[PDB]
């Protein structure tokens, strides 16, 4: 109730307070982009596999 | 003894023909099944 009424929003503390510095911030950003690329490529490869095997099985 | 052999040897002679006939039948049935499955796999292709 209180959180709703006073508009306070309760956040849990993180584990690991560490200072995000230039190197770590950049590297992590990269690692995240890499990941998003890779799983997108696995998705495209499975689209190609499904299309190929389906168009084969039909005739 | 001849007259006794003539009776048997004849029935053998018909028997052998029965066997050959059955076996050619099996040859044909097999070949036709193989041709039907071959047409079924060649017309619609599914392999891994």
């Amino acid at each position: 109730k209180i959180c709703k009424e006073l508009g306070i929003e309760y956040t849990f503390p993180p584990p690991y307070h560490r200072k995000a510095h230039r190197r770590w911030v950049t590297k992590k950003a990269l690692c995240t982009q890499v990941f998003r690329e890779v799983q997108k490529l696995k998705k495209q490869k499975r689209a190609l596999r499904a299309a190929a095997v389906a168009a084969h099985k039909q005739g | 003894c001849e007259a006794e052999d003539i009776a048997v040897y004849e029935q053998r002679l018909q028997q052998w023909h029965g066997e050959r006939v059955r076996l050619i039948q099996r040859e044909q049935e097999q070949r036709e099944r193989a041709r039907q499955d071959y047409e079924a796999r060649r017309a619609a292709k599914a392999s891994a």
